[PDB]
RNA sequence: UUAAGAGUUAAACCUAGCCAACGAUCCAUAAUCGAUAAUGAAAGUUAGAACGAUCACGUUGACUCUGAAAUAUAGUCAAUAUCUAUAAGAUACAGCAGUGAGGAAUAUUGGACAAUGAUCGAAAGAUUGAUCCAGUUACUUAUUAGGAUGAUAUAUAUAUAUAUAUAAAUUGAUUAAAAAUAAAAUCCAUAAAUAAUUAAAAUAAUGAUAUUAAUUACCAUAUAUUUAUAUGGAUAUAUAUAUAUUUUAAUAGUCCUGACUAAUAUUUGUGCCAGCAGUCGCGGUAACACAAAGAGGGCGAGCGUUAAUCA
RNA sequence: UAAGAA
């Protein structure tokens, strides 16, 4: 069974009543006016809890079900509100026990229907420092660095090229005033990512799951012998999966071609093998297909391949 | 560079009737200058109003005369007197009855 | 061309996208039927260097995939290259001046050079 | 229900339903026919096109237009 | 197109690669032997019993398969100019030069050809006796007694 | 793509991705999807129309089918609470360059991320991409104009009629508090104090007053009231009319209205609620640039993919798509 | 006879065989296939348009010459049908355009040989309806086809929950009944245009496409490695030089909402009529199904429908 | 990598 359902909210909120003949309202409308509160001369809603940024690296994400969809607060005591009969705003009569004992992991979880979901957490500014100080002139391997600051491979090079990149643009002058107030107030939103944490340093043991090992594969064997992860990979034909993690921690003849004065390109000729090298005959035409395939050439125009 | 007037093809006019087919219509677009001659390029004369052959065949001979190659008129093929070959046997035909 | 075998260019790709095998191929079946040999392939179109890269100097490149081994076999037995291809096959060093011709015929700015 | 018997181009001769509210044909009438029977009469197992040949679309049709022939 | 599956995915088809050398050489000595072998008789025989008698007009072998000599081929295919020069002309020393490197190709196409077939047939029986070691040494390897094999039931006198 | 039509429309109720006011209330109120007492059919229907709605809404019906994918990728981790693997129904959008710039928060929807991407404003490690299509693969680094970020996050320029109004209102308020504080100083020290007792240190001004005398009150001065009838049309006129203790020489957003954003930059207003720290990028917001680390993968009790809907409501869609809607 | 086997074709002699219910012979129907297309979980099934491979034919039939190879789009004879030149004549568009017909239905009487080939030539070059481009056509597939903000308009009066009043307020409705952040307005863009250049397809030279793509929003140069400030040619101004330095948007249909099957905000007309319908079925005064308004659900430069294929 | 419905 299903009909259509107005997504009316899952809250109680004041409904109209009897309407002037010309205010021509929804319910709709003042639940999302009752959300908001009061707006400015200045077009704001300083009332509402979500409309100011956070600054303590604590996110401020959204408790509609926590909170009974009460989301007005005094914006200088930060206290809560709830509106009377008479319209006014005005402390609770009672007050919530469930906004004070919140679950540290639902502070970082921005969406309260998806558990699932967790914000990430940024690196400090002196974190990435001493990061692309130890990549690049200490010359560590990013192994070690990986493992002592318990951050995923990829991640520590993604650091440095930044780092690299912010620090052409300083030497440069080019981070304005607004970026650097956009840096920070950004940076104050989220959680700061700590070294030594055991349950805030990133897994470090994780290998990608190829289709050959999904399907369930079982062996009846003697009742006492050993069956390792070694005895495992052989059995289904694969690299133990400790290689995996050890390999992912980690001639053609060509012939360029005589330029003279006055040639606009150069040959270059690389050596192939008939049978391998061409254009087959009689290929697959796929461009009045749904599948037709598109790439981009080395400038960034999309070609059809 | 631009190569020097011959006794043989003194002026742009007797560069123009050296190399024919019916280009000496086209002496009027050039300013009879050796140097419009000899810079012009496919896109210029385009401009000017020449047509594709006319274009093409001019710098194809200016090409040859600064490469000292002659540039005497060839001249485009004709078809026979008796028509093309596919249509030959039924030419010949009438013509033979009616001579 | 002449001869029965010719080393030509056949068209692949789409309108005004135009790739190309090196083929062996006998003269009279149509340029792009199958051939004897497929002996690589020719993107005319040179790749784009960028602006930045012209003033260090690059030259842009346009890419030639070739059999080397089985190309010379090809020459060996009698097969005629085409003008194409015979300025290809000039430049790679397979086909000395020999091939040239009047109108084909100048300071090297570059030496045909081989990597590995 | 608003029928007619109709010679194909095939030599076929067929029983073809008329839909829409109203229709203008008549013997000699030039029209297009589809399949799809007529649930109701038994022996119609074919449809007229409305808005091709000389059958007109429907008058002051508003929904389905191009169910019926109709113009915007 | 799932029969390109078959192919590796690949769509379209190559012309097949010609051989360069079409017959097999005098320098294969594993296709001489088996080709001058004694031939089977019986239910896989290839070739006439002792008594049976052929047809009238046929032939009770094959054709007799002729062997290439790759320098006989070189010598005859591409011979190089008996008398000493002329160096003489123009055109005379393009087709002289024209002649010489195809002359050196197909010289170099024809041996590099031996050479990658006889290559072949040291690598493959290489390959056969590396091969008949692993597998001997695997089976082998299974028949260490496992000490686990105490707890598999057994009845070897029965 | 489709014409964006009613995305934000209240009686619908569908998330969008956008840091819109109206999308705020639709997510606030939505609460879950409602699968109970409906049909298979009905229960698909449904996680498809909401997830469709959350995840790559531009693209048409027959395009997400096509770029679609039944494969879901995980980790799995050698060193417990169950792998969310069909969250990575979407995972496949999540490498398209207008979503790569949605989840580093380079703009304000997807939609604009779009319109950045085709107007110029993007590169991906160098070269000019004007192809929101664009999909990246590991490693490559993006950046955007920095104004176009600044903008995207950044709260609305003020247009000068706007803002003058707005201003004038500054002056009435900022006079009547000088008259209330010239008048009756005592009063006002009491509820100044009494008011920093009650507010929390959080505020910066707290921290500056941990950082009664009847000079106070000499100092305040009053504002002359502003007319705009015969100030309107005259910005550097009104920009020397204008001097606040807070607003120095300018009128109100528009300190150098040659910017394409309310030009003391402050975050836009409701932008909290959707400030979320991908796990599959790296992003440096001084330079405005980003690394793609790795496709969104799901690991044992996360999912990369950013998504306000449940497991159930992603395997809901997950079958749908898998049949076409069969 | 043939280069060559064979009742292959011709001649002679013999023997009495050969095929066939695992389907002969006969009849009908059909070009065949793929590493091609569709579909499906797959086995498979379908197509054989496109790309490629093979065969056959060039109005119909037989024969002959030449040739390595031809019953050749050749030649001879005949048939059919047209033209005149009225002859032991020519032509046969299944080459490219194009016309008429048939049909539900399938386009230019286009440009260039610039590229890749092919033919002739010693070469210079000539020819090429192959080919390459463009035209027509939503026939198919892509990409774009605008983002952010946005529920009022007037008045009066280093702080900040601004507060008072007067106007108005479209359709539906009297609250979980909405249309609707939808409009309008606001901010910021880009496309198009406008100018400057301008590669690449091709080089020794040649560019049909072509009012090319791409780039720059005055032009260069001179250093840094796209963002910069400088030196010099522009630039009207006011009075060489402080200044600025093109303009600029927004255009969706079509089907459906009783169940199968997504569509709850209800109303009006008709009254077993008119009609609807893929299946069940709906319509007899209270129609969620007919015809419509409001609202709503799909898909979207398409949507529906018919014909078909696969599942 | 095999779903059914009236
Ligand atoms: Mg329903
Ligand atoms: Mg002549
Ligand atoms: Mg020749
Ligand atoms: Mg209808
Ligand atoms: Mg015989
Ligand atoms: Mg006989
Ligand atoms: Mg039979
Ligand atoms: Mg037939
Ligand atoms: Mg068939
Ligand atoms: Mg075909
Ligand atoms: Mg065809
Ligand atoms: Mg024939
Ligand atoms: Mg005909
Ligand atoms: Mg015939
Ligand atoms: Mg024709
Ligand atoms: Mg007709
Ligand atoms: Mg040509
Ligand atoms: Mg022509
Ligand atoms: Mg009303
Ligand atoms: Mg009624
Ligand atoms: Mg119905
Ligand atoms: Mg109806
Ligand atoms: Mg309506
Ligand atoms: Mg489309």
């Amino acid at each position: 069974f299903s009909r259509r359902r107005i997504a009316y909210p899952f809250y109680p909120f004041k409904k109209l009543g009897r309407q002037h003949p010309k205010k021509h309202d929804t319910n709709l409308k003042t639940a999302m006016r009752q959300f908001l509160g009061p707006k400015n001369y200045k077009g704001e809603y300083v009332m509402n809890k979500y409309f100011t940024v956070p600054t303590n690296h604590v996110p401020n994400y959204i408790k509609p079900d926590l909170e009974r969809g009460q989301s007005l607060e005094h914006p200088v005591t930060k206290k809560p509100l709830q509106l009377r009969y008479d319209g006014t705003l005005g402390p609770p009569p009672v007050e919530n026990k469930r906004l004070q004992n919140i679950f540290k992991d639902r502070l970082l979880q921005p969406f309260p229907s998806n558990p699932h979901c967790k914000t990430n957490y940024v690196l400090s500014p002196q974190l990435k420092q001493s990061i692309f100080e130890e990549i690049t002139v200490e010359g560590l391997s990013a192994q070690q660095v990986s493992q002592k600051y318990g951050l995923k491979i990829p991640r520590v090079e993604a650091i440095v090229k930044l780092v690299s990149v912010e620090n052409s643009w300083n030497r440069r002058n080019r981070v304005s005033s607004d970026l650097k107030t956009m840096d920070e107030t950004l940076y104050r939103m989220f959680p700061v990512f700590d070294s030594d944490a055991s349950f805030k340093r990133e897994n470090l043991s994780e290998i990608p799951v190829p289709q050959k090992t999904l399907a369930s594969r079982f062996l009846t064997i003697a009742e006492s012998e050993p069956f390792g992860p070694v005895d495992a990979a052989h059995v289904l034909e694969l690299e133990p999966a400790v290689e995996t993690l050890r390999n992912l921690s980690t001639n053609t003849k060509v012939i360029y071609g005589e330029l003279v004065e006055g040639e606009r390109s150069q040959y270059k000729f690389t050596n192939a093998k008939v049978g391998k090298v061409g254009y087959r005959y009689g290929s697959g035409n796929r461009d009045n297909k749904k599948d037709r395939r598109i790439g981009f050439n080395k400038l960034g125009q999309m070609v059809y391949i | 560079t631009i190569p020097k007037p011959s006794d043989q093809v003194p002026d742009v006019d007797a560069f123009l009737n050296k190399i024919g087919r019916n280009c000496n219509e086209l002496k009027d677009t050039f300013e009879n200058n050796w140097n419009n001659l000899f810079q012009w390029d496919s896109k210029i004369l385009k401009e000017k109003g020449v047509n594709i052959q006319q274009r093409k065949y001019i710098l194809k001979q200016v090409h040859n005369y600064r490469n000292n190659r002659p540039i005497h008129e060839i001249k485009l093929g004709k078809k026979s007197f008796f028509g093309g070959e596919r249509k030959r046997k039924a030419f010949t035909a009438k013509w033979k009855a009616e001579n | 061309t002449c001869g029965l075998v010719r080393i030509r260019l056949a068209r692949f790709g789409r309108k005004n996208s135009p790739v190309y095998n090196i083929v062996v191929a006998n003269s009279r079946k149509a340029r792009d039927a199958k051939p004897i040999e497929v002996l690589g392939t020719y993107v005319p179109v040179p790749s784009p260097v960028t602006k930045r890269e012209l003033k260090r100097g690059v030259v842009p490149i346009k890419d030639v995939k070739l059999d080397f081994d089985r190309t010379k076999y090809w020459i060996g037995v009698g097969a005629q290259p085409s003008e194409t291809v015979t300025k290809l096959l000039r430049k790679a060093g397979i086909l000395n001046d020999a091939w040239a011709t009047s109108k084909n015929s100048r300071k090297v700015v570059f030496e045909r050079m081989e990597t590995l | 229900r608003k029928a007619c018997r109709v010679r194909l181009t095939n030599g076929n001769v067929v029983s073809a339903y008329i839909p829409g509210e109203g229709h203008d044909a008549q013997e000699h009438s030039i029209v297009y026919v589809r399949g799809g029977r007529c649930q109701d009469l038994p022996g119609v197992k074919y449809h007229v096109i409305r808005g091709a040949g000389d059958l007109s679309g429907v008058v002051n049709r508003i929904s389905s237009r191009s169910k019926y022939g109709a113009k915007k | 197109g799932k029969g390109a599956a078959k192919y590796g995915f690949k769509s379209g088809v190559f012309p097949t690669t010609r051989s360069i050398l079409k017959s097999p050489t005098t320098k294969q000595t594993d296709i001489i032997n088996k080709v001058k072998s004694p031939k089977p008789k019986g239910v896989l025989g290839i070739g006439y019993a002792k008594g049976v008698k052929h047809p009238k007009g046929s032939h009770r072998l094959s054709p007799k398969v002729n062997f290439i000599d790759v320098d006989n081929l070189i010598a005859k295919t591409v011979a190089e100019p008996q008398s000493i020069k002329s160096s003489n002309g123009s055109a005379q020393k393009v087709r002289l030069q024209k002649a010489e490197l195809r002359r050196k190709f197909l010289i170099e196409a024809f041996r590099k050809e031996e050479a990658r077939l006889l290559h072949k047939h040291e690598y493959l029986q290489k390959r056969t006796k590396e091969l008949e070691k692993a597998k001997e040494l695997e089976l082998e390897k299974l028949n260490k007694e496992k000490s686990s094999d105490l707890t598999i039931m057994t009845l070897d006198k029965m | 793509p489709r014409k964006a039509n009613l995305l934000k429309s209240l009686a619908r109720g569908r998330v969008r991705t956008s840091f819109n006011k109206y999308n705020l209330f639709n997510l606030y109120k939505k609460g879950g999807v409602d699968l109970k007492s409906k049909s298979l059919y009905q229960q698909k229907w449904t996680a498809k129309q909401e997830t469709r709605a959350y995840h790559g809404e531009h693209l048409t019906e027959k395009r997400w089918q096509t770029v679609f994918k039944p494969k879901l990728d995980s980790v799995a981790q050698l060193d417990i609470k169950e792998t969310p693997f069909l969250l990575q129904t979407f995972a496949v959008l999540e490498k398209r360059l207008d979503f790569a710039l949605f989840r580093a928060m380079f703009a304000s929807s997807v939609r604009q991320a779009r319109q950045f991407i085709l107007h110029g404003n993007v590169r991906v490690n160098g070269v000019k991409i004007k192809h929101p299509s664009y999909t990246l693969k590991p490693g490559d680094m993006f950046s955007v104009k920095p104004d176009k970020v600044l903008e995207a996050l950044g709260a609305k320029k003020p247009s000068f009629q706007e803002a003058l109004k707005i201003d004038k209102t500054q002056i009435v308020l900022w006079n009547k508090y000088v008259k209330e504080a010239k008048t009756e100083p005592k009063e006002v020290w009491e509820k100044k104090l009494e008011n920093f007792e009650k507010m929390s240190d959080s505020n910066p001004k707290k921290l500056q007053f941990q950082e009664f005398d009847p000079k106070w009150a000499k100092n305040l001065k009053y504002h002359d009231p502003i007319k705009l009838s015969e100030l309107e049309g005259d910005e550097p006129k009104a920009r020397k009319l204008i001097n606040l203790p807070w607003q120095k020489n300018y009128v109100y957003g528009r300190q150098d209205p040659k910017k394409p954003f309310f030009t003391p930059w402050k975050p836009r207003p409701f932008l909290s609620p959707f400030a979320i720290l991908p796990h599959h990028l790296e992003i440096s917001f001084k330079t405005c640039h980003a690394v793609y680390l790795r496709d969104p993968v799901a690991r044992p009790g996360q999912s990369e993919v950013i998504s306000p809907f449940d497991v159930p409501v992603h395997e809901r869609a997950y079958m749908y798509y898998l049949r076409n809607g069969k």
